[PDB]
RNA sequence: CGCGGGGUGGAGCAGCCUGGUAGCUCGUCGGGCUCAUAACCCGAAGGUCGUCGGUUCAAAUCCGGCCCCCGCAACCA
RNA sequence: CGCGGGGUGGAGCAGCCUGGUAGCUCGUCGGGCUCAUAACCCGAAGGUCGUCGGUUCAAAUCCGGCCCCCGCAACCA
RNA sequence: UCCCCCGUGCCCAUAGCGGCGUGGAACCACCCGUUCCCAUUCCGAACACGGAAGUGAAACGCGCCAGCGCCGAUGGUACUGGGCGGGCGACCGCCUGGGAGAGUAGGUCGGUGCGGGGGA
RNA sequence: GGUCGCCUCCUAAAAGGUAACGGAGGCGCCCAAAGGUCCCCUCAGGCGGGACGGAAAUCCGCCGGAGAGCGCAAGGGUAGAAGGGGGCCUGACUGCGAGGCCUGCAAGCCGAGCAGGGGCGAAAGCCGGGCCUAGUGAACCGGUGGUCCCGUGUGGAAGG
RNA sequence: GUAGAGCACUGAUAGGGCUAGGGGGCCCACCAGCCUACCAAACCCUGUCAAACUCCGAAGGGUCCCAGGUGGAGCCUGGG
């Protein structure tokens, strides 16, 4: 479909290591990335400016996909929040577009962050998936300083077929996910 | 618990069953497509046409059209002409559509 | 009804007869009501518009 | 003498009776149009030759004989078998 | 003083007291119990009164069980006023007891001690009563 | 027993009708003037709205019960 | 239903008859004087002149519609 | 006319949850691809189309086991239509017919219809 | 003093109905989408993981039959949709109406089907407002728009 | 959909277990270890309660068909 870097490392290096490590019988048993979802939980743009599209153009830039809106489920008073208010962005990366984002993340994003000292090991799902948080977003290379108004974080979730954290730990560690402890 | 698959099925099937007409049901596997005609009063298939049984092949849509046409042949012979189309969990489009389009000019009233 | 949910007639633009009577919210939908409706006089359909009750 | 500081009653009302229920039973002969069940929600569901009105009223669509059916989890149904 | 913490409804219709007790007819906790012989609305005042009497009797010792609870609101119209103009007010809570219902139980106190204590208790209750010992029949239930 | 009103910073009153936001005067505390006190000037703190429930995204505000205060009523014999 | 006249800055407001100026008082800001307080005095921010369409070189000023507040009188089976 | 599979009804958990095992010849499914039809408030996930390299890992089909869930007698009793009796009274009791709920024994890892494809 | 019509629940004794100044609550509105249809989607809640971010904003995972939602009180109903999103639309039709529910009258209620001219749908089909049950007022008197039926010898006009 | 009965729903409920949080003391505090004959949500076991609770549920009651029933029965129209 498209020859890419990280997909090669998975298929030509990560795969076999996993097999010899847990002794998978069948081929599809071998754990693999299903999808990567980015979610900028804004709501800072609630009643406020529709200039969440600045964060949206910034988003589509990083991912190469157009981001969708997320709106208020229930209204909450303590949050100054009306049910239906636009309060976030979410974009779902699958197949090749996933592989590209992950390559630029493990290689260029994650190092360029202030005082990187490893990903949290305990942050594993319990049924094979993994979650992390960024606060910057100029951290991605295609975002120069001039494009930014104010900072903005995002919620990355990465989903694998791994039955458990162990298998998941390995699939990620082997790809290039640097862990802290 | 229910898949959206099953929910769609019931939802479109039940509506048709209420109109009391004969029912042209359809199955659309990855490799074939099948279409039987059912009297839900008695719970019985009156006539059936399929790709596997036709020993047919040559692009899914163009194939699908024929099984419809073939279905009409055996149907009209028996007396069946009036019928309702169970489009199953499948969007009325492409392959399923072609089956309908064929079965239409094949003589079926629907 | 109320001062705000008001009553009104629908008048056929073709032949000016009022053939239907209904309501609307004045605040919510403040424009005159445009609607196709059957005319028994013209014996076809017709764009009818709102008319003060 | 007697009639001292008594009281009052903050409630004390009700609505009119609505005469709901099954109106024709299993085995009863019926004309098309006959009301079969007055109800709130589908406590019964329309079956063969039975239609349902906007307030959930069940009526016969054909002359025939009324027939009931409990299909367990699928609910209860009123039918009308036509007559030859 | 027993009474519900919260209540779905504040006033409750009176009802009859048909039949024997619905259940709670076998000893379930201690060795001896007090059984109702005739039915009644047992006031929350009476429950408490019996309770205290036993407690007091064997000062510090044993454990008292109470198998009845006043959840029925008891109504009373004011003095010297006439019929009508609404239902009276809630003025206390009773527990509906019926013959066969074990109402109290005691344990971990000597047989003689239990007998007197349960006996005094019954004297507080508005009905005829009997003491009973835990049976093979009770443990079977 | 009945009917109407009320309870909000230490005192005395607004805000409730129309739900989102707590005001006024006094007092108080800190700093000025004065030899000193007051008057006077500058600056500040202080309530989680009688009490339980309920409605609501949200309650001093809307709804039910209870408690305390206030006014009216309580006649024919 | 039928009449009469208003909307102009944060509050009230003559400018409208007679088309060339968004002006006045009070309000807030800064400065002068002050035992201080006011009052006095100098300056200053603050408006699409209800809307939309229209005659006009130009109109809050004049027209048509429409919104809204007040006002006048009558009717209410 | 026995076996396996596919579509589809009926009985509506004795059919379900969970566990363990089995199945790719065929069917079916995941699967391969995004040119075309169609599609995503983002994503070929879904829907859709063109395919057949791989795999039964998932899903599904078929088994097996009774932890769960579900079903659940007989016997007895509550209550009761009708007919009576005792007690000042509170309430009890009798005949006749009907007869639960709970619980006990125990059952269950479905049964069947019509069509299609493939077998021995 | 309280109440007076309508709706929901109990009282109501397993059909319907049933009283009291018996026990609890609601209504006198609302929506041009909260309506018609076609297509798609499925809750609440719990646990785990996740920058700002909390009990609760938005994202991921597993569980979950309905305890959510259905404008509003309650009941019944309901995910095999009546709920959530979208596309196109005005059937929130006109002329009728076999047959019944309810019922003292007068009211109230459900309704297939026929014709006209439409809507959405490939189609079967659905559509004569809204998940349903409250959201209301006989007749008399008058207003407004139609029609062109009567109109005092005739044609107009007044008035019906 | 009652009598009875039941707790699966809406609430109530005594004891015990388990266990968020809350309180007293300790360590003494900055965060954490607290251990607790106290208070206690959720949950589990024993044991119960309810007109406006029901996983259940009779006896009866209602209506329809067939049969008996000829009675100061019954049905239709009208006068009092
Ligand atoms: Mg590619
Ligand atoms: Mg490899
Ligand atoms: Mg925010
Ligand atoms: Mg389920
Ligand atoms: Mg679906
Ligand atoms: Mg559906
Ligand atoms: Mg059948
Ligand atoms: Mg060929
Ligand atoms: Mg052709
Ligand atoms: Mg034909
Ligand atoms: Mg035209
Ligand atoms: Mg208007
Ligand atoms: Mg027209
Ligand atoms: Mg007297
Ligand atoms: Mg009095
Ligand atoms: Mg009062
Ligand atoms: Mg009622
Ligand atoms: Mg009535
Ligand atoms: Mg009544
Ligand atoms: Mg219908
Ligand atoms: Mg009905
Ligand atoms: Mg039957
Ligand atoms: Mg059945
Ligand atoms: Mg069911
Ligand atoms: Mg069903
Ligand atoms: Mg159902
Ligand atoms: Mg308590
Ligand atoms: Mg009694
Ligand atoms: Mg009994
Ligand atoms: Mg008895
Ligand atoms: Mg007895
Ligand atoms: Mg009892
Ligand atoms: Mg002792
Ligand atoms: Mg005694
Ligand atoms: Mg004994
Ligand atoms: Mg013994
Ligand atoms: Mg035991
Ligand atoms: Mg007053
Ligand atoms: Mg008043
Ligand atoms: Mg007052
Ligand atoms: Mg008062
Ligand atoms: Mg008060
Ligand atoms: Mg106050
Ligand atoms: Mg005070
Ligand atoms: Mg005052
Ligand atoms: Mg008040
Ligand atoms: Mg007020
Ligand atoms: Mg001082
Ligand atoms: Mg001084
Ligand atoms: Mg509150
Ligand atoms: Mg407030
Ligand atoms: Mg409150
Ligand atoms: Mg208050
Ligand atoms: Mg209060
Ligand atoms: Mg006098
Ligand atoms: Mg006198
Ligand atoms: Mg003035
Ligand atoms: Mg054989
Ligand atoms: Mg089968
Ligand atoms: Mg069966
Ligand atoms: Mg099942
Ligand atoms: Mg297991
Ligand atoms: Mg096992
Ligand atoms: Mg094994
Ligand atoms: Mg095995
Ligand atoms: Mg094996
Ligand atoms: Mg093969
Ligand atoms: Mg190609
Ligand atoms: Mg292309
Ligand atoms: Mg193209
Ligand atoms: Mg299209
Ligand atoms: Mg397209
Ligand atoms: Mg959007
Ligand atoms: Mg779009
Ligand atoms: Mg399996
Ligand atoms: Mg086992
Ligand atoms: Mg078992
Ligand atoms: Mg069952
Ligand atoms: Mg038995
Ligand atoms: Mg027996
Ligand atoms: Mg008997
Ligand atoms: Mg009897
Ligand atoms: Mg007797
Ligand atoms: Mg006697
Ligand atoms: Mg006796
Ligand atoms: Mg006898
Ligand atoms: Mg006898
Ligand atoms: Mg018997
Ligand atoms: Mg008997
Ligand atoms: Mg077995
Ligand atoms: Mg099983
Ligand atoms: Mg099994
Ligand atoms: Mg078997
Ligand atoms: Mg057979
Ligand atoms: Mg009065
Ligand atoms: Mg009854
Ligand atoms: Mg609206
Ligand atoms: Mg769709
Ligand atoms: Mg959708
Ligand atoms: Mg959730
Ligand atoms: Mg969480
Ligand atoms: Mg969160
Ligand atoms: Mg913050
Ligand atoms: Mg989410
Ligand atoms: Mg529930
Ligand atoms: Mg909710
Ligand atoms: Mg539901
Ligand atoms: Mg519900
Ligand atoms: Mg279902
Ligand atoms: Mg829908
Ligand atoms: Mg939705
Ligand atoms: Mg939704
Ligand atoms: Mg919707
Ligand atoms: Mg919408
Ligand atoms: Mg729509
Ligand atoms: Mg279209
Ligand atoms: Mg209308
Ligand atoms: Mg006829
Ligand atoms: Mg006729
Ligand atoms: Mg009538
Ligand atoms: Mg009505
Ligand atoms: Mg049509
Ligand atoms: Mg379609
Ligand atoms: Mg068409
Ligand atoms: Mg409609
Ligand atoms: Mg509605
Ligand atoms: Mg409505
Ligand atoms: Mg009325
Ligand atoms: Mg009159
Ligand atoms: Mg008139
Ligand atoms: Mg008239
Ligand atoms: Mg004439
Ligand atoms: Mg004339
Ligand atoms: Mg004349
Ligand atoms: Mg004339
Ligand atoms: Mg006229
Ligand atoms: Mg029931
Ligand atoms: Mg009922
Ligand atoms: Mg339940
Ligand atoms: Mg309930
Ligand atoms: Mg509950
Ligand atoms: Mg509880
Ligand atoms: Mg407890
Ligand atoms: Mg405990
Ligand atoms: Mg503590
Ligand atoms: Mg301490
Ligand atoms: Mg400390
Ligand atoms: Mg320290
Ligand atoms: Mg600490
Ligand atoms: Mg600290
Ligand atoms: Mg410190
Ligand atoms: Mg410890
Ligand atoms: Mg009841
Ligand atoms: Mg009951
Ligand atoms: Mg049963
Ligand atoms: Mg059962
Ligand atoms: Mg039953
Ligand atoms: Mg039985
Ligand atoms: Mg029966
Ligand atoms: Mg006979
Ligand atoms: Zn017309």
């Amino acid at each position: 479909p498209l020859d890419l870097a990280l997909k090669r490392k998975y298929y030509e290096e990560v795969r076999p290591e996993l097999i010899r490590r847990f002794g998978y019988q069948n081929v599809w048993e071998v754990p693999r990335l299903e999808k990567v979802v980015i979610n900028q939980g804004l709501g800072e743009a609630k009643e406020d400016a529709r200039i969440l599209e600045k964060a949206a153009q910034e988003l589509a830039l990083i991912t190469g996909q157009k981001p969708a809106v997320t709106r208020a489920k229930k209204s909450i008073s303590n949050f100054k929040l009306r049910k239906g208010m636009p309060i976030g962005l979410r974009v779902t990366l699958r197949r090749d577009r996933m592989w590209i984002f992950l390559e630029k993340l493990l290689n260029v994003a994650l190092p360029r962050i202030r005082d990187f000292r490893g990903l949290n090991p305990n942050s594993f799902d319990g049924r094979g998936n993994y979650n992390l948080g960024l606060r910057e977003q100029l951290i991605f290379p295609e975002i120069t300083y001039d494009m930014v108004d104010a900072l903005r974080g995002m919620d990355i979730a990465v989903v694998t077929t791994a039955e458990t954290d162990e298998e998941a730990r390995a699939l990620l560690e082997l790809l290039g996910f640097p862990f802290r402890k | 618990r229910l898949t959206a698959y099953e929910r769609r099925k019931f939802r479109v099937r039940n509506r048709i069953k209420r109109t009391g007409r004969l029912r042209l049901s359809v199955f659309r596997s990855l490799k074939h497509i099948y279409a039987q005609i059912i009297d839900d009063e008695k719970g019985v298939t009156l006539v059936s046409a399929s790709s596997l049984a036709l020993k047919l092949k040559g692009n899914k849509t163009e194939v699908a059209r024929q099984v419809g046409r073939a279905l009409a042949e055996k149907a009209l012979a028996l007396g069946i002409k009036q019928v309702a189309f169970d489009r199953g969990p499948y969007k009325y489009h492409g392959r399923v559509k072609a089956l309908a389009e064929g079965a239409r000019e094949g003589g079926l009233e629907f | 009804a109320s001062e705000v949910r008001i009553k009104l007639l629908l008048e056929c633009t073709e032949c000016k007869r009022r053939n239907y009577a209904t309501e609307k919210n004045k605040r919510n939908t403040p424009n005159k009501l445009e609607l196709r409706k059957y005319c028994p006089w013209c014996r076809k359909h017709t764009v009818h518009r709102e008319v003060k009750i | 003498a007697h009639k001292k500081g008594l009281g009052s009653t903050r409630n004390g009302r009700d609505s009119q009776a609505k005469r709901l229920g099954v109106k024709r039973y299993e085995g009863q002969v019926v004309r098309a149009g006959n009301i079969l069940v007055r109800q709130r929600g589908t406590r019964f569901k329309p079956g063969k030759n039975v239609g349902m009105g906007r307030d959930f009223t069940l009526f016969a669509l054909v002359d025939g004989v009324v027939e009931f059916q409990d299909r367990g989890r699928l609910g209860r149904y009123v039918h009308v078998r036509p007559l030859a | 003083m027993l009474m519900p913490r919260r209540m779905k409804y504040r006033k409750q219709q009176r009802g009859r007291l048909k039949g024997a007790t619905k259940g709670g007819d076998y000893v379930a906790f201690g060795d001896f119990g007090l059984v109702a012989l005739e039915p009644a609305w047992i006031t929350a005042q009476q429950i408490e009164a019996a309770r205290v009497a036993m407690v007091r009797h064997f000062r510090r010792g044993g454990k008292i069980f109470i198998r009845i609870f006043p959840d029925k609101p008891y109504t009373k119209k004011p003095l010297e006023v006439r019929m009508g103009k609404g239902k009276g007010n809630v003025e206390g809570y009773v527990a509906v007891v019926k013959p066969g219902r074990v109402m109290f139980e005691v344990a971990g106190v000597t047989e003689e001690q239990a007998m007197e204590a349960l006996r005094i208790a019954g004297h507080k209750l508005p009905i005829k009563t009997k003491i009973v010992r835990r049976d093979a029949y009770d443990e079977a239930q």
